[PDB]
RNA sequence: AAUGCGCAGAUACCGGGAGGAACGCCGAUGGCGAAGGCAGCCACCUGGUCCACCCGUGACGCUGAGGCGCGAAAGCGUGGGGAGCAAACCGGAUUAGAUACCCGGGUAGUCCACGCCCUAAACGAUGCGCGCUAGGUCUCUGGGUCUCCUGGGGGCCGAAGCUAACGC
């Protein structure tokens, strides 16, 4: 489970300014952290299908915010991708 | 009416997760070993849910019986 | 020919017949009976009357080893479960206790279809 | 590191020799698995409900401990490996739930 | 009733052992899940959800042909397993007959792992989302000034209204 001291590291990092907890970057970051953990869980435990539906939704919420962000600040998008190294 | 002696009244300020406590815990079992119904434990839906999870645990330790034998039938 | 004085009587109730084992206080048999032993062919055996003489037979046979008193264990839900117990009381043996003890699984094996009912 | 409770029921009839030997290995097997031991109760023997391992009695223990989670199951098995150890019940520690308080 | 089992000693009873399967009570008027579905106990891994604070982003939303995944049971493939149960089957009955219901046996199967199959009375026979329109009462689970107020969920009764009617 991702506890507070880890979730922090991420937010504090991808925040756009001290105190920002819910900006698109911070979300896409946070989600990516969750996807990656889940995909490891599912490399063993291939049989856990209920969890796999969770992941289908997280992947979907992420490609949804990116799709928005690559329309509001397409250089701020380019940067998020690079920073994570995702969607490619 | 159907209002004879209840259990929740019989005791006091007891922990509901103390599977090691027996003299308390054994008051919630049948004449046989069976776990008592709410109508006779007088526990809330949630209280009674926790009683099982512990009475069961307490059984595995060998402190509480799983079953018994009806005397005087 | 043992002189056990005290022991146990297991009544085994059933819808088809009733059988009664008498036993030394460690559970080893002394004598027994049932509705067939009494005389009855198929189908009467289960009857309450059968169980009466069944139990009486068994106790008379056990008075021979000089039993004075027994503990009663009853298993089964059959007809004449009680008549077997009544008969052991009026048997002259001293019934020191009675205990139901019909075995039941904590959901174990699939019943035969005749005992499945529904869900 | 989470808070557990290690329950252990060893054989009733030993002596402060073979008993203190198993005690040694429990203390040993606890520590060598990263378990600091917050507190302890050696609640003596007690009359069991039904007979475990052919014995109507059983000597009891209770180590309230903290330890890494990823090494709890193994600790339980290594605890179980002895023959004079008859139950091991490791439980995650929880806050009390006073009812009728 | 018979087939069947039993003097090679069964049935009943006591002690020891092996195993396969399923989890009594708690237990429903209950809960969880998108559906199929999910109940011994412990640990780890992991998904959804609800409430309070009103902190952050600033319309990022809804639906969704194709696609992709999931999908009771039965059924199939390769190994494994096999207690109980049991299609087919083998017998005993019943009957006018009885390729059935009842009775004694019993193979696949039921269980596991991996891979297929993609169905159903897969049902609330009621697509998903949002807004609006009396109340009463029972219940599960939060929060608060805790006779009660305020959320989320499960029932019942009913305003308006609807419905071919039943009903909602
Ligand atoms: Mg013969
Ligand atoms: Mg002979
Ligand atoms: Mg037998
Ligand atoms: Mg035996
Ligand atoms: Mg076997
Ligand atoms: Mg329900
Ligand atoms: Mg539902
Ligand atoms: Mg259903
Ligand atoms: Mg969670
Ligand atoms: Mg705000
Ligand atoms: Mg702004
Ligand atoms: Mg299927
Ligand atoms: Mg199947
Ligand atoms: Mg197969
Ligand atoms: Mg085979
Ligand atoms: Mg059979
Ligand atoms: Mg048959
Ligand atoms: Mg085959
Ligand atoms: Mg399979
Ligand atoms: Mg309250
Ligand atoms: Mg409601
Ligand atoms: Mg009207
Ligand atoms: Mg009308």
């Amino acid at each position: 489970p991702i506890t507070k001291e880890e979730k922090q590291k991420v937010i504090q990092e991808f925040a756009r300014f001290p105190g920002d907890t819910g900006s698109t970057e911070v979300q896409v970051a946070l989600l990516t952290l969750r996807i990656n953990r889940l995909s490891e869980h599912l490399k063993v435990h291939k049989k856990d299908h209920h969890s796999h539906r969770g992941l289908l939704m997280m992947v979907g919420q992420r490609r949804r915010l990116l799709r928005y962000l690559q329309r509001e600040d397409p250089e701020r998008y380019r940067a998020l991708i690079e920073k994570l190294g995702i969607r490619g | 009416p159907s209002r004879k002696a209840k259990v929740k009244a019989t005791l006091g300020e007891f922990d509901l997760r103390d599977y090691r406590n027996v003299e308390v815990l054994k008051r919630f079992l049948s004449e046989t070993g069976k776990i008592l119904p709410r109508r006779r434990t007088g526990l809330s839906g949630k209280e009674q849910r926790i009683l099982a999870k512990t009475i069961k645990r307490a059984r595995i330790l060998g402190l509480l019986p799983f079953t018994e034998k009806l005397v005087r039938k | 020919k043992r002189q056990v004085a005290s022991g146990r009587a297991y009544i085994h109730a059933s819808y088809n017949n009733t059988i009664v084992t008498i036993t030394d206080p460690d559970g080893n048999p002394i004598t027994w009976s049932s509705g067939g032993v009494i005389g009855y062919k198929g189908s009467r055996k289960g009857t309450p009357y059968a169980a009466q003489l069944a139990a009486l037979d068994a106790a008379k046979k056990a008075m021979a080893y000089g039993m004075q008193s027994v503990d009663v264990i009853v298993r089964g839900t059959g007809a004449g479960r009680e008549q077997a117990i009544r008969a052991l009381q009026a048997s002259g043996l001293q019934v020191k206790s009675i205990v139901d003890d019909t075995p039941v699984p904590h959901n174990g094996c699939r019943p035969k279809k005749k005992f499945r009912k529904a869900s | 590191m989470r808070r557990y409770e290690v329950n252990i029921v060893l054989n009733p009839n030993l002596d402060q020799s073979q008993l203190a030997l198993e005690k040694e290995i429990i203390q040993r097997a606890l520590e060598n698995y990263g378990a600091r031991v917050e507190k302890v109760e050696e609640l003596g023997l007690r009359r069991l409900a039904y007979p475990i391992a052919k014995d109507p009695q059983g000597y009891f223990l209770w180590y309230q401990v903290e330890m890494p989670e990823d090494r709890v199951n193994d600790l339980a098995r290594e605890l179980r490996i002895r023959d004079n150890v008859r139950r091991v019940m490791v439980v995650k520690s929880q806050e009390p739930f006073l009812a009728n308080a």
